[PDB]
RNA sequence: UUAUUAUAUUUAUUCAUUUAAGUCAACAAUAUCUAUUUACUGUUUUUGACAACAUGAUAAGGAUUAUAAAUGGUAUUGCAAAUUUUAUAAUCAAAACUAAUUUAUUAUAUUAAAUUAGCAUGUUUAGAUAAAACAAUAAAUUUAGAAGGUAUUGUUGCC
């Protein structure tokens, strides 16, 4: 775990990022196991990221805050 | 003019610069003594060696606090700061405990009901008397205390 | 501010419903400062330990010509409650006095004596803007 | 010690694998 | 900007009102404190609701086995002592040992205002109903 | 028409000398040539911008209990002050006097250099405090209202320039002030020895003479005047039985050079 | 031993900054590896044996670390009393180590 | 101390309202909600309850 | 005064003076009021050498003096007032509007930073900024991680 | 832009204006200062 | 540069430190959501790199060199040395002994707060160098009730070739006997003769009798100090 | 259970040996520490939250204490409480002053050494300059507001004023 | 959140019960998060000192050091 | 830890019932320690000087 | 059950189209799996559940087919009907859950929450220790303390 | 004084922009606040 | 409705806080060849940044220019650089709400230390109404491209 270290890694967005870790760990190891697993997304890496804090948002991460007409 | 800046301060310019400023005395660090386990630290109060951080640090100076607060003040001054329990003596309920722990050990048997006045209907408190009139206590200050 | 109520209405703005953080409120508005929860009479808004000294302000450091009204920490004592003299206490509009003393103040500092928020409001204070506001509230009705 | 240490200003102490500047 | 506009002044002897009213409120203070207190206190001298809540294990359980036993004899005279507070009976009903961690984890216990009623609180109209003349912080009767 | 905040002046310049010195032309400042500083003001106004500058213990303000207000207004209404008999009665006097606010010569350290306790920042240095003559802090003569005004106030005027000195001074200015401006050699050569501290230095030769080395050193460092030399006479001597070499050099280099040789 | 060299290197603020950035360096961190110890005497005796050196570490818990007794001395402010001051506790911590 | 027999401005004050809007406002009479659990139809409520299968 | 020549761009400025002397005299009076602090409360034996009555005289005498003491400076450091020297905007510290290393408030630090006289680098609004020490516990890691530089880093002695 | 002066020692828009460096360029050491050892002055102090 | 084995010095990289600014770039005050939704990340920084210099000894024409590099510093850069010096230390056993317990554990009695103030007196504790020869002592006997060896004793003072009794020993540092310079078991002075058979009646002639300062004896003798001259109200 | 913590004394033991209380004392003689008589057993609870490695962030150090109570009122907080000289707050405390020129001298020496005179803040010129463009143009605004009306109330001997049309 | 059921129903710390009025009623330090969850903090400890306590198998016995164990 | 002698001790508490049911007070006002009190608050984190978060001092 | 406070209830749909957020759950529907399969009952509709979930889940990132214009619109009626019986196949499953549960606790003798019914055990809502008078849809006064429909011993 | 051949200046007074092109890509991108803004390239 | 591509889409709602004035200038003390400089005194004529008017200046706010590393704007938001001509209004300890521009903690366990919140139990129930498409998971009930204005910074327009 290199990453920020948590109790728990009961959740996909964790397995995901070990299911890429052991796949580029097989490719090294034998080359011609890419191809397979190319094909299929494995290796592939998500660019997804959860939305960084900011005060704005009523609960920081993408849920503005209230508003009323007069 | 035409772009030749130095990568590298050139040796004449080092040797320029660093003859305008004065060697510290201090830096120099040559012991062969020792040092003064009994004297060095204990020196004149100009140059002390001045104690700084955590209040742990000012050994040699709490004591002069204590031996300074010792001589100006004179008990007799001091002896009127009253604590608050002290002064919680005189409440007509100056203690009963409180629910945390203790709300079953409170018994009627603390609670001054001389001091108001219950009436059978309500079962409540109506009014109270008054409490400053007919105080007589031995202590108004306390016992110990002898201005 | 929108409305003045001091000198410091015309610097400093109300930002909005501002969350401060706790205990930093800026405004030290004691108006919980009477709660009375008779369990905790004892240790709400008082000293956390019963075994400290008294605050500074029920006594006299130096030769004083005299204090217009002692502080709202001051608390109060038997010696206060017996010896009956004028005792008075910093609030809104003027000052306020002990005139009747009793020994149920002995021992609570003056901060949970006094009433902060006076229940009756003046409709000479505000304006008619503002007091209309309350006719609304059903505080001042109408 | 001088302040301009013999390294520089010396022929004897050239070092020959200094590559000039222009040529990196 | 909505330029500070003044508020006009206090009003004319109202300080006055304010003298008069600061005081006999706090002379008021006195017998809602002289009331408020009283119910606290006579409300710790009286018996309550039992804390458990009987659905839950091990207080299913029929009076005559179960932990009721020792509830019946090992400690019976000092649960009344207590007079069936929350705070004291599972501090007591802890101490005794004789059922294990079962305390916490398994036995389930009353809410806290369902566990102020006093003895023979039958009418759960009750538990909402309490006096509002006196100021205790819920833990009066 | 004609309006200012003060009426009257006084001058800062000596009667006998102005006679004659009033000739030389004086090259002002040349935006604002009349210069009207504190020192030009006279010691009844000088008190009541005095008072005030500061938020609580200023006197000026009337809460501050030293105040000479006898009747204030409060939002419309009139105030009475409660002279000192009624007041001794509720809050128990606890009083010490002056003597409890100065603080002792050791403790400078601790309370970053100030001996004096005061509500203002007593400076000893002349120049941040001066009024008309070179501010002289007193310690015995301390006192509420602070008569010789030698104390950095908050908002009298010509403040800033005084208080922005204080900002800028060096690390030791409150202690080396207060080591220079006394304790100074004697201008007929000898060194300034006689204080009522002599009991204290007989105490080290009668301490250092018995060999109690360690007791005279953590004795020593109360000593606040220049010592004479019989101290370190005694001092050396018990650094002689068990070869503390180290102790003795640091004596030494204490009393050279930095207690006036 | 930091001096400035910026803004902060010349007018009035000289020294009250210059004083403030060696207080914050107070320190001196005194070290020294404990198997060095283990060397003889001028009485003859062995200085630090396996029995001794045990007294060492308990004497000073989170002290001695990697097998190297670590001392920071921040007391005093002048660095050459920290020195001096160090060197004190340092010596009395062996006193008793050698017990 | 003895508590003025009648009180001067304690009471003589303005009325204080209770709320009597059971919900957001104080506004929001009983009325028959859209959470009214039907329990004649069917074995379960309807609508269900949050059950939660521990 | 009274606006008679007044030489500064705005009065207000005037106060951050006074609230400097505040931590200077906070230098003056803490070690003497927190000593007193440290001695008043103390109910166990002070040390083997004050036990019993010359414990509790002294520690009435020690309340005493710091209550015979003038003026003493009893302020807790965030009861006082957050002013810029620039604009001398009123802050309250703690909030967004206070830029903590700066020590300016918002509209005095907003003005500079557009109109810029300050070094700072820009990161995106929505970011947790470019630092990694911040980003893995959040703003209270990184206010622990500098106690443990400050202070904790140092083995005691 | 006001009456408040600007810090010409800590304002990068003046610090890195053409007037003085940029942060890109090499960032050398311009000129070396030798002035205390061309032309020194004595110590003729104030205090005595 | 960044490795050891190629480079000398070799500079060491250090993460940059970074304080993150956020504030609200909005001015208002009827509405707080357009402060906080107004937020802007501005951040501070500064970048270090550590050079790592490494002398198999130290020169001090060398160090003067360096504390000479924050001079010609490129632009906007300050620079902080951490020198890392042997430095060797005498440990002598005659300042600190590592002796036997004291028979009298100290307890935690003796660790209460403020016990550095007033029940330690700070290390190193303080011990009698000078012992002088009582009646009748020889060399063997001098250096028994120090127990010192007598030859040490005979080389500890070279100006003591015979005993005088009455004058005082330079005790030898290598001692094992040497005494906490002060006496634990109170004494107390009777107005018993001294000097002549007249007592002590003020202040200075009670100095006199001990020979000790008025102050010191007013410090232990606290309620004799506030009543009067040496007590002035006799028995 | 709650129990006794027992000491036996290491003389009286089989095998003597000093036993760990022994240096837990001989430690705090030598570092000047405060052994509290009435610390809890019960209450060893480590900060979590930073001296465990799972947890995100991990300090190794104990940064804050436990316990709930814990107060600067407190006498053991007050011995271990750092004192505020030279700390931010010092630096603040002269690095943050209205005028920023001002930390480093005082402006009339500036003025005196760089200028030949002392010149007065870019705000009174600004108050000066329009003074006089107004006072050149227009008249009847003049509102002779001095410091000290003696100057004015009292003009001297001589100095008659040249009649101002 | 509070739901008693939470935290091992330690939760009943912090909870204010039924309609609060939130100016009048209702405890302030129950408002703030960061003192909810260094309480937390506490507790969440606590669990882990009293399992850490509870495999106590072993008791701590001094020993001199020659007749120890090798 | 290692606990004064003679003491009436306590050993930390095996089960959870006795963990809840002594009385424990819980954090309601606000936070302080001794050494970061300086930083007054997580957010404002005062720095005298700016170093590196590892600036180890030697 | 150790959830007992009073309640709030939604729509099966609204539930429903959480999916794989806490309608498919991969853990809760493992929970009333076992659930279902010690009882001896057959998972048929769980696993009739799992597979309409499992495919949804998959094939959540895709792209809708492309709607090509079909005038018959047998496709966006096939898109409907197909729909609609994925919510029904849901509906009786989401139904069905909460049936066993509820009659399950009436034989582990589990009081379930506020304003719920056990087919047998509690015919009408059983509510106890409630923040109300009353039964809060039938206006019956509560009794204290809160009744109980099981016999006492285990 | 360096100096190096410039590529576009933009005088950007509060009044308006005035950008001029001779194009290229870029290197550092002056910038002077003395009383008009103007970026250099 | 013209021949690389999706809105129908939950998760929310009772929220307030500010005090009792004070700027008309600068001054080494130790260890470098001696200055009492020790305690360096000379008497007094103005009215902007303010409690008041006094030009500039950076924000909030989504709606039609990424397929191999980016979802927050300029017209302007209190304290800012040329309009002055009643006036001290600034944080200091202990202190009083009328305020549009706000996550408050909802029933196993609940106040430890700078002073910190007791009445609002009533079917997570009126009408109004709030905010997501970003390391997550909803990809379609459907889109450029033709159109008018009495207004003339333009529908909150004018008639």
């Amino acid at each position: 775990s290199e990453g920020k270290a948590m109790p728990s890694f009961a959740n996909e967005i964790a397995a995901f990022a070990c299911r890429m870790a052991v796949a580029n760990a097989i490719t090294k190891l034998l080359p011609l196991a890419r191809i397979p697993l190319k094909k299929a997304g494995l290796l592939s890496v998500d660019r997804r990221r959860e939305p960084g804090q900011f005060p704005g948002f009523v609960d920081g991460k993408k849920n503005k805050r209230k508003f009323a007409k007069r | 003019r035409q772009g030749y800046l130095p990568r590298y301060t050139p040796w004449e310019w080092i040797a320029i610069q660093e003859a305008d400023q004065p060697i510290i005395h201090e830096t120099m660090r040559t012991d062969n003594i020792g040092a003064s386990y009994f004297f060095s630290l204990n020196r004149s109060w100009r140059y002390k060696a001045r104690p700084h951080g955590y209040l742990r640090n000012y050994e040699n100076e709490v004591r002069d606090m204590l031996q300074f607060v010792d001589g100006v003040t004179p008990w007799k001054q001091a002896q009127k700061i009253r604590t608050y329990w002290e002064v919680r003596q005189h409440h007509p309920m100056p203690q009963f405990n409180r629910p945390e722990v203790a709300m079953h050990r409170n018994s009627a048997g603390l609670l001054p009901s001389h001091m108001w006045e219950m009436d059978k209907k309500t079962g409540k408190v109506r009014a109270v008397k008054d409490s400053v009139r007919d105080y007589q206590t031995k202590i108004p200050v306390p016992k110990w205390v002898q201005l | 501010l929108k409305i003045a109520k001091s000198t410091f209405g015309f610097y400093l703005a109300r930002r909005g419903q501002r969350k401060f953080p706790f205990h930093r409120r800026p405004h030290i508005k004691n108006t919980q400062a009477m709660n009375l929860n008779a369990p905790y009479f004892w240790s709400y808004m008082t000293a956390k330990s019963q075994s400290f000294f008294l605050p500074e302000e029920n006594y006299i450091t130096g030769d004083w010509t005299g204090k217009f009204f002692v502080s709202k920490r001051q608390v109060y004592t038997l010696q206060h409650a017996t010896s009956g003299g004028k005792v008075r206490v910093k609030s809104f509009p003027s000052v306020f006095e002990l005139n009747s003393p009793s020994r149920w103040n002995v021992g609570k500092e003056m901060n949970t004596l006094t009433k902060p928020r006076m229940d009756l409001i003046d409709d000479q204070m505000l304006t008619k803007k503002q007091r209309l506001d309350y006719v609304k509230a059903g505080l001042l009705p109408k | 010690a001088p302040s301009i240490p013999r390294s520089v200003w010396d022929p004897a102490h050239y070092n020959e694998n200094w590559v000039d500047s222009y040529s990196t | 900007w909505a330029k500070p506009k003044k508020r006009p002044k206090v009003g004319p002897g109202f300080h006055e009102k304010a003298q008069k009213w600061r005081d006999e409120y706090l002379l008021d203070r006195h017998r809602v404190l002289a009331d408020s207190l009283r119910a606290y206190v006579d409300f710790s001298s009286t018996k309550r609701v039992e804390p458990w809540d009987t659905r839950f294990a091990p207080f299913d359980r029929v009076e005559k086995d179960g932990v009721y036993i020792l509830t019946r004899y090992l400690m019976d005279d000092k649960l009344q002592l207590c007079n069936y507070h929350h705070r004291p009976v599972k501090r007591m009903l802890c101490n005794v040992g004789l059922m294990g961690p079962q305390v916490t984890t398994t036995a389930r216990w009353k809410p806290y205002r369902f566990a102020t009623n006093p003895a023979n609180t039958t009418r759960a109209e009750r538990t909402f109903t309490k006096d509002k003349t006196v100021f205790t912080g819920y833990h009066h009767d | 028409s004609v309006i200012g905040v003060f009426s009257k002046g006084r001058a800062t310049g000596h009667a006998s000398v102005m006679s004659v010195l009033r000739y030389v032309p004086r090259a002002r400042v040349p935006w604002q040539p009349s210069r009207f500083g504190r020192e030009n003001l006279a010691d009844d106004d000088m008190a009541q911008l005095w008072g005030t500058g500061r938020y609580r213990t200023g006197p000026g303000n009337y809460n501050s209990g030293y105040s000479t207000k006898k009747t204030h207004a409060l939002e419309d209404s009139t105030v009475s002050i409660i002279p000192k008999h009624e007041l001794e009665k509720f809050m128990p006097d606890i009083s010490l006097g002056s003597k409890a606010l100065v603080t002792p010569v050791s403790l400078m350290s601790a309370r970053n250099g100030h001996r004096v306790t005061h509500d203002l920042i007593h400076s000893y240095d002349p120049y941040i405090g001066r009024l008309q003559k070179p501010a002289v802090v007193d310690h015995d003569n301390i006192t509420v209202e602070d008569p010789n005004r030698v104390g950095l106030n908050a908002a009298t005027l010509d403040c800033r320039s005084r208080i922005y000195r204080w900002l800028r001074r060096g690390p030791f200015f409150q202690e080396d002030n207060y080591f220079r401006r006394s304790t100074k050699l004697q201008r007929n050569g000898p060194v300034p020895v006689s204080v009522h501290e002599v009991p204290l230095m007989q105490r080290i030769i009668r301490l250092a003479r018995r060999g109690h080395l360690k007791a005279a050193c953590e004795e020593y460092r109360r000593v606040t005047s220049v010592p004479p030399v019989d101290v370190y006479r005694a001092l050396t001597a018990a650094c002689v039985p068990g070869a503390k070499l180290a102790d003795a050099i640091a004596i030494f280099e204490d009393g050279h050079s930095r207690l006036f040789y | 031993e930091q001096y400035d060299n910026l803004q902060y290197k010349r007018y009035d603020w000289q020294g009250w900054y210059q004083r403030m950035v060696d207080v914050h360096n107070r320190n001196v961190s005194i070290k020294c590896r404990l198997d060095d110890l283990k060397r003889l005497d001028a009485y003859g005796n062995p200085f630090v044996e396996m029995q001794t050196e045990r007294r060492l570490r308990i004497l000073a818990d989170h002290r001695v670390g990697m097998g190297v007794l670590k001392l920071d001395s921040d007391k005093y402010e002048d660095q050459h009393d920290n020195i001096t001051y160090g060197s004190t506790k340092l010596s009395e911590l062996l006193a008793d180590a050698r017990k | 101390t003895a508590t003025p027999e009648k009180f001067s401005i304690l009471g003589t004050t303005h009325p204080k309202p209770k709320r009597n809007g059971m919900g957001r406002n104080n506004k929001m009479r009983s009325k028959p909600s859209d959470n009214v659990a039907w329990y004649d139809k069917g074995p379960v409520e309807w609508l269900p309850r949050p059950v939660r299968l521990t | 005064m009274r606006h008679i020549g007044q030489d500064v761009p705005r009065r207000h400025t005037h106060f951050v003076l006074e609230s400097r002397l505040m931590y200077e005299k906070s230098f003056r009076d803490e070690w003497l009021r927190s000593l007193c602090q440290g001695l008043a409360n103390v109910d166990e034996p002070l040390a083997k050498s004050l036990s019993g009555l010359p414990q509790q005289m002294l520690q009435r005498k020690v309340t005493c003096f710091s209550y015979n003491q003038f003026g003493l400076f009893k302020v807790p450091y965030y009861r006082l007032a957050n002013v810029d020297r620039y604009y001398a905007v009123q802050g309250a510290l703690g909030t967004r509007e206070w830029v903590p290393y700066a020590n300016v408030s918002s509209w005095t630090m907003n003005k500079m930073v557009r109109s810029g006289n300050i070094l700072v680098h820009r990161v995106h609004y929505k970011g947790w900024g470019t630092d990694n020490a911040l980003n893995q516990g959040g703003w209270e890691h990184r206010w622990n991680k500098v106690m443990q530089r400050n202070a904790l880093q140092y083995n005691r002695i | 832009l006001g009456y408040t002066p600007i810090n010409p020692d800590t304002s990068p828009m003046l610090m890195y204006s053409q007037c003085h460096w940029h942060y890109n360029l090499p960032q050398g050491m311009e000129r070396p200062s030798s002035v205390n050892r061309s032309l020194p002055a004595p110590y003729q102090p104030h205090h005595s | 540069i960044y490795d050891a084995n190629v480079s000398w010095p070799h500079v060491e990289k250090m993460e940059p430190w970074t304080r993150m600014a956020e504030f609200w770039t909005s001015s208002s005050d009827t509405s707080f959501t357009e402060l906080e939704m107004s937020t802007a990340h501005y951040e501070f920084r500064k970048y270090f790199r550590v050079v790592v210099v490494k002398m198999p000894f130290q020169s001090t024409e060398f160090e003067q060199r360096m504390y000479g590099i924050r001079h010609w510093l490129h632009r906007q850069t300050s620079c902080e040395f951490h020198t890392t010096y042997r430095r060797n230390v005498v440990h002598d056993s005659a300042v600190f002994p590592t002796e036997h317990d004291p028979e009298t554990k100290p307890s935690h009695e003796h660790h209460r707060l403020f016990s550095f103030a007033l029940d330690w007196q700070s290390a190193p504790v303080d011990y009698l160098s000078v012992e002088l020869a009582r009646e009748g002592d020889s060399w063997s006997s001098l250096a028994k009730r120090l127990g010192c060896s007598e030859s040490e004793l005979k080389a500890a003072n070279g100006a003591m070739e015979e005993v005088v009794a009455g004058v005082a020993v330079s005790v030898p540092g290598s001692a094992t006997r040497r005494l906490t310079s002060f006496s634990t078991t109170p004494s107390v002075l009777p107005l018993q003769q001294g000097d002549g058979k007249p007592a002590i009646t003020s202040w200075r002639r009670a100095a006199e009798v001990l020979g000790c300062s008025v102050e010191e004896l007013q410090q232990a003798n606290g309620a004799a100090a506030l009543t009067y001259m040496a007590a002035a109200e006799s028995g | 259970g709650v129990h006794k913590v027992g000491y036996t004394h290491p003389h009286h033991l089989p095998v003597p040996c000093a036993q760990r209380w022994d240096l837990r004392l001989a430690r705090a003689r030598i570092f000047q520490e405060y052994i509290e008589e009435k610390a809890p057993g019960a209450w060893q609870l480590e900060d979590e939250r930073h001296m465990s490695p799972e947890f995100n962030t991990f300090t190794g150090y104990p940064m804050r204490n436990l316990r709930p109570g814990y107060g600067q009122n407190l006498p053991e907080f007050i011995m271990k409480k750092r004192l505020p000289n030279n700390t931010h707050y010092e630096l603040f405390a002269r690095r943050d002053i209205p005028n920023e020129d001002n930390a480093m001298y005082g402006k009339l020496l500036y003025d005196m050494t760089i200028h030949g005179t002392s010149l007065p803040s870019i705000y009174r010129m600004h108050k000066d300059i329009n003074k006089a463009q107004r006072n050149d143009r227009k008249l009847s605004g003049n509102r002779f507001k001095v410091l000290n009306s003696s100057g004015a109330k009292s003009p001297p001997s001589g100095f008659e004023a040249i009649p101002d049309a | 959140m509070h739901d008693a059921n939470r935290f091992g129903g330690r939760t009943a710390y912090l909870r204010e019960i039924g309609p609060i009025d939130h100016k009048k009623k209702g405890r302030l330090f129950k408002r703030d998060l960061p003192t909810l969850q260094f309480n937390v903090d506490v507790w969440c400890a606590q669990q882990t000192l009293r399992k850490q306590w509870k495999g106590r198998d072993w008791d701590v016995v001094e020993m001199p050091f020659e007749m120890a164990p090798k | 830890m290692q606990q004064v002698p003679g003491k009436v001790d306590q050993t930390p508490f095996e089960e959870d019932q006795t963990w809840l049911m002594h009385p424990i007070p819980v954090h309601q006002m606000q936070q302080h320690h001794p050494e970061k009190d300086l930083q007054d608050l997580p957010f404002v984190n005062h720095e005298q000087f700016p170093r590196s978060l590892e600036w180890t001092a030697p | 059950n150790t959830y007992l406070t009073r309640s709030v209830a939604t729509p099966p749909i609204s539930v429903i189209r959480t999916g794989p957020k806490w309608w498919a759950e991969p853990e809760r529907m493992v929970k009333h799996k076992v659930m279902y399969f010690t009882m001896g009952i057959d998972q048929l509709p769980l696993r009739r559940t799992a597979v309409i979930q499992k495919d949804l889940k998959r094939f959540h990132m895709c792209k809708p087919p492309p709607r090509v214009g079909d005038a018959t619109g047998y496709k966006r009626s096939r898109g409907a009907q197909l729909t609609t019986w994925y919510r029904r196949i849901q509906y009786q499953e989401y139904h069905l859950q909460h049936l066993f549960v509820r009659h399950m606790w009436g034989l582990l003798r589990m009081y379930p929450g506020n304003t719920t019914k056990i087919q047998g055990k509690a015919d009408d809502g059983y509510v106890g220790y409630d923040s109300v008078h009353f039964h809060r849809y039938n206006r019956s006064p509560l009794p204290f303390p809160a009744r109980e429909i099981y016999e006492r011993r285990k | 004084s360096i100096y190096f051949n410039l590529n576009g200046i933009l005088i950007w007074l509060n009044v308006l922009h005035i950008n001029i092109i001779l194009i290229k890509y870029a290197f550092l991108i002056l910038l002077n606040n003395l009383e008009y803004l103007i970026i250099f390239k």
